[PDB]
């Protein structure tokens, strides 16, 4: 037998279970739409000067298109089958992790730009223009759409005996394949952006706190000034830290989830409830929700 | 018609002790920050004290730290300035300063090239 | 038509002449120099230069590091400034120099800083402060012939700072000036307490070369607080 | 020096109690059965985008199409207001520029500012080319406003507490009025152009007769700065904004004030004051970012235009009454209607 | 000197000025109120024109 993606059999219990279910999914739905487009509207009045404010939009937008998947899952929790035809399972993976993948290298391409313009327009040069944009822009949501058609070349409906019904899953040519596959999915989508982020916000703090120190150092106030000059750069190492973890806390168990999938294809020893594999994309559809927050909370 | 006129000053033996009383007219008297400047024989213009909107806040100059009390009736129209302890270089003319504008906290009122809101001023001496 | 696509053509025209505008405008760094006629900031002025009978305004630039500077000093005017200083609202920093070698017009420097600090229409805008003619405060202290506390009586009782860090060969009763002179101008730039805007203050001679590099660290710091402030990150 | 003094105060005091034997009524009796304007409100229809920095200034031309501004940048830009087409963009000298003017015939345009010099442009070349072609010298502190006469006659404020009336083609001061004690900050001239008001930053205003160079009249009761000045359609009024948040109607024969616009809200100074066609409105810019309709017959506000980011600095409206332009210190020119 | 010539022109230009003829406010009041009903039913702001006449619609 093969995994049954989001296709599991609910025992006497079945409407309490749903109602949680499409309750959940249709509040995180409705939050996330509102969020989102009051950030689109409130970042559509900047017609006056946009430059690191430009990407904002990208990230939006995947956010949007991110949370559209809600209601063929919830039908297909429903109704405890495939009952939708090959376009579906072929289409649903794919538009989920394009979506997925654009948020994140975005994350990834605001957070670079913050920490490098904070020192270029310090040395007076040109900053980049509407070229430069496009072209990030272009090899963005490219090699996003270029990364990830296995899930639809390869998701198709077949028939099996749910531990006989008809279910949408995931079959591979060769072994060699589908580890390549999700090896530098990962690495390349998961790694690299982390470790940006975190150097990126590491040195935009190394610096203001540095610059904080002149002020004793060199120019040297007071021993009772220098507490009466700040008072308020605690907001600064709070929100640093914040951007920094909620990426690795909001992100992580997507991953991990895909490995123990493969893990189990691997080796027939486990076992995992495909309530597990709801209840985790579940959980990550949140970011929709919570994105349009910490890149506007104080605002 | 903005109007401040003064009155009080003469001549006083060294050590003694006087007051100064200034009426103004014109304006809604309880919006605007007041100050004491004075001109003494052969020099330019000096700034002496002030007071704010409602008393909450007074400032002086090192030299008449401990001597000079300045006070305001809001109800009278009135600024008040009591001298104690004078001296002899204490000898000038004295005038009632106004803010250009309401419920504002900073001043722009030294010049000498004719200020608009500025009295007359009155003459004290101390010499014997 | 045929005579529409001539306006048009005129106005694509004008759209571009102006983008190349403000490319050019949104390099530079504009600076406004101000001063009293006792003070020495002309010299500061032909310092770094060599880096119209009524004229109302005059013009200075140089550059540090490929960055450009246009500093702006008022000519011709009158005695009043409560109307032609509101211009002066999006400088990127006022330069503000100060005789501290006279002990009699100090107070005046005092209160001039004080109601500039607190201006509506100044309010976001850094103050960097030279104390210029730090040779003759030295003489003066040493010379014993003027004291200090006949005009700020509570120089009878300052005691310098046992974490202070004096300068080497100082004698000092020097430093004990230095040290309350500077504090006496930043108790009046803390009081407020905001955070939107700080001073940054030096003592400089009038024969001295590194004044631009200092205006230069001061304004980098500037444009850092307000990246920062534009990212929503405070 | 006492008895001259005390000469002053006696004047003084006759001509108050000459004043006060007048006020036999006031403007709200007169007008107690006027039936109100209600609510007027009104739509941008154009916005206009292409300045850099902030704006001091603009003023419409005479077919009520084309107008003119000009902005601390360094730019002084003519625009169509029908279909947003940039016609000119000239290019200044000294970038500290905080007035501009519009020649009557529709030949020159002026500017000047912190300089302490008037500049004259002229539009209608041959070449096809705006230059420079009058540089005015002579005033010893900023210049305020200026306005045009005729094609060869120019009047200026400046601030050095002085205005003057210059000849363009010579180029030589032909009279200068003087009297005011505070920097001049606004003048308006009459439908007949033969006399002018002024109000000058010492909470006065006066009124000038331009052939023989001396003052008639005096007119007091603002208590700060007055920012701005203008006429009442038939010549014989006209309406002060100061520093107080008072606007105020005075009146040429009665010799005394005769109406106060004012709020117990409003805590912010008014920096521009235009009329309308019948005179039924008088609109207003305040500091609040805002701009303020209100009947001028009735003393009750009747609209709000309220579009703004920034300071508001400037406004006008046309010659035929069809549009109000509104600019200010976020560098966009808007229309209503 | 400057004080006398500061009196003296002020005390002329006084004199100057109180001798000229006054009226009362109702007239002034009356006429104000006339020229704004004679002109009312043309004021385009006041009384809005259709959106044919109307250029920047
Ligand atoms: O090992 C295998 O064969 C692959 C297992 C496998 C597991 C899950 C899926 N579903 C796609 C899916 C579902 C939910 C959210 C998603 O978002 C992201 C995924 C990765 C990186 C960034 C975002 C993607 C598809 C395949």
């Amino acid at each position: 037998t093969r995994f049954p993606f989001f296709s599991d059999v609910k025992g006497d219990h079945r409407l309490v279970l749903a109602a949680v279910e499409t309750t959940v999914l249709v509040l995180i739905f409705a939050v996330s739409l509102l969020g989102n487009v009051c950030a689109l509207v409130l970042v559509a009045r900047r017609r006056r000067r946009g430059a690191t404010a430009c990407l904002v939009l990208n990230l939006f937008c995947a956010d949007l298109l991110f949370i559209s998947a809600i209601p063929l899952v919830l039908a297909v929790r429903w109704t405890e089958a495939w009952l939708l035809g090959p376009v579906a399972c072929h289409l649903l993976f794919y538009v989920m992790t394009l979506s997925g993948s654009v948020t994140i290298l975005t994350l990834a391409a605001v957070s670079l730009e913050r920490m490098v313009c904070i020192v270029h327009l310090q040395r007076g040069v040109r900053g980049p223009g509407r070229r430069a944009r496009a072209v990030l822009l272009a090899l963005i949501w490219g090699y996003s759409a270029v990364a990830a058609l296995p899930l639809c070349v390869f998701f198709r409906v077949v028939p099996q005996r749910l531990p006989e019904i008809s279910i949408c899953t995931l079959i591979w040519p060769t072994i060699p394949g589908e580890i390549s596959w999700d090896v530098s999915f990962v690495t390349l989508n998961f790694l690299v952006p982390g470790l940006v982020i975190v150097i990126s916000y590491s040195k935009i703090l190394q610096i203001t706190k540095a610059s904080r120190k002149r002020l004793t150092v060199s120019l040297a106030y007071s021993e009772s000034h220098q507490i009466r000059v700040s008072q308020q750069d605690f907001r600064l190492f709070r929100t640093l830290f914040l951007l920094m973890v909620s990426f690795f806390i909001m992100w992580s168990p997507i991953i991990i989830t895909i490995l123990l999938i493969l893990i189990q294809n691997f080796k027939q020893d486990l076992v995992i409830w495909p309530s597990l594999f709801f209840w985790v994309v579940a959980f990550t559809f949140a970011n929709s929700a919570l994105n349009p927050i910490l890149y506007n909370m104080t605002l | 018609q903005v109007q401040l006129q003064e009155s009080g000053g003469g001549l006083v033996q060294p050590g003694g002790s006087l007051r100064l009383s200034c009426a103004a007219s014109g304006f809604t008297f309880s919006n605007y920050k007041m100050n004491w400047v004075r001109q003494a024989p052969g020099k330019g213009l000096e700034w002496v004290s002030d007071i704010s909107q409602s008393g909450a806040s007074i400032s002086y100059t090192g030299s008449v730290k401990g001597r000079f009390t300045i006070s305001r009736d809001n109800a009278k129209n009135t600024l008040y300035l009591q001298m104690n302890s004078l001296k002899p270089e204490d000898t000038a003319v004295y005038y009632c300063a106004r803010c250009p504008a309401p419920f504002t906290r900073d001043c722009f009122d030294v010049t000498s090239t004719t200020y608009a809101y500025r009295g007359q001023g009155t003459q004290v001496t101390v010499s014997s | 038509s045929a005579e529409d696509k001539a306006a048009v053509e005129r106005s694509k025209m004008i759209e571009k002449q102006l983008q190349k505008d403000k490319q050019v405008y949104r390099r530079t760094l504009r600076l406004l120099l101000l001063g009293a006629d006792n003070s020495g900031k002309s010299t500061i002025v032909k310092q770094m230069r060599i880096y119209v009978k009524t004229s109302g305004i005059f013009e200075t630039k140089f550059q540090v590091d490929k960055v450009n500077f246009h500093m702006f000093d008022v000519g011709a005017q009158r005695d009043e400034r409560r109307k032609w200083i509101q211009c002066f609202n999006d400088v990127t920093a006022i330069i503000f120099v100060v005789d501290s070698s006279d002990y009699n017009r100090l107070q005046e420097a005092l209160n001039d800083f004080k109601s500039i600090w607190n201006n509506r229409w100044l309010r976001t805008i850094s103050v960097i402060l030279f104390l210029n003619k730090q040779d003759l405060l030295a003489e003066k202290v040493l010379a014993g012939k003027s004291k200090i506390e006949d005009y700020f009586p509570e120089f009878a009782r300052y005691t310098t700072p046992e974490d202070a860090t004096p300068e080497p060969g100082e004698d000092p009763r020097v430093t004990r000036a230095k040290y309350f002179i500077r504090k006496e101008f930043v108790d009046i730039s803390t009081a407020s307490g905001d955070g939107r805007h700080i001073c940054y203050p030096h003592f400089t001679c009038s024969v001295d070369t590194e004044n631009a590099r200092r205006i230069f660290n001061d304004c980098k710091d500037i444009i850092l607080q307000m990246n920062l402030r534009e990212y929503n990150l405070v | 020096l006492d008895q001259l003094r005390q000469e002053a105060e006696q004047l003084k005091n006759q001509i108050r109690d000459a004043r006060k034997a007048c006020a036999d009524a006031t403007l709200s009796q007169i007008t107690n059965n006027i039936d109100p304007v209600g609510r007027i409100q009104m739509r941008t229809r154009r916005t206009l985008r292409g300045h850099l920095a902030k704006i001091y200034a603009m003023h419409w031309g005479t077919d009520s199409r084309l107008l003119v501004s000009a902005s601390q940048d360094g730019k002084l830009i003519i625009w169509d207001s029908y279909t947003t087409n940039k016609v000119h963009a000239i290019p200044l000298r000294s970038s500290w520029v905080m007035t501009c003017a519009y020649a009557p015939s529709g030949n020159y345009v002026a500017c000047g500012g912190l300089d302490n010099i008037c500049s004259i442009y002229n539009l209608k070349t041959r070449e096809g080319n705006v230059r420079v072609s009058r540089e005015l010298a002579g005033h010893t502190g900023y210049l305020s406003c200026c306005r045009f006469l005729d094609d060869n006659q120019i009047v200026t404020s400046s601030g050095d507490t002085t205005c003057a009336l210059w000849d363009i083609e010579t180029g030589q001061q032909t009279t200068t009025f003087t009297g005011h004690t505070g920097d001049v900050m606004s003048l308006s001239l009459a439908p007949d152009t033969r006399l002018f008001v002024s109000g000058a930053c010492d909470a006065s205003a006066k009124l000038w007769d331009v052939r023989e160079g001396m003052c008639r009249q005096t007119f007091t009761g603002h208590e700060s700065d007055i920012n701005a000045i203008c006429f009442f359609p038939n010549g014989n009024a006209f309406a002060t904004g100061s520093d107080d948040a008072t606007c105020r109607l005075f009146d040429l024969r009665a010799d005394q004030e005769l109406m106060t616009y004012s709020h117990d809200n409003i805590i912010c100074g008014i920096t521009s004051v235009s009329f309308s066609k019948s005179g039924r409105l008088l609109l207003a810019g305040y500091d609040d970012f805002n701009c303020n309709v209100w009947d001028a017959l009735k003393a009750d506000r009747a609209g709000v235009l309220a579009g703004h980011d920034n300071r508001v600095s400037c406004l006008g409206v046309t010659d035929d009454g069809m549009a109000v332009a509104t600019g200010s210190w976020d560098s966009f020119l808007k229309i209503w209607n | 000197t400057a004080s006398i010539a500061q009196a003296r022109k002020l005390v002329e230009q006084l004199k100057m000025e109180a001798n000229i003829d006054r009226i009362k406010v109702s007239k002034a009041a009356a006429d104000l109120m006339a020229y704004c009903e004679a002109h009312a039913k043309e004021d385009p702001l006041l009384t809005p024109v259709p959106a044919s006449e109307n250029p920047f619609r």
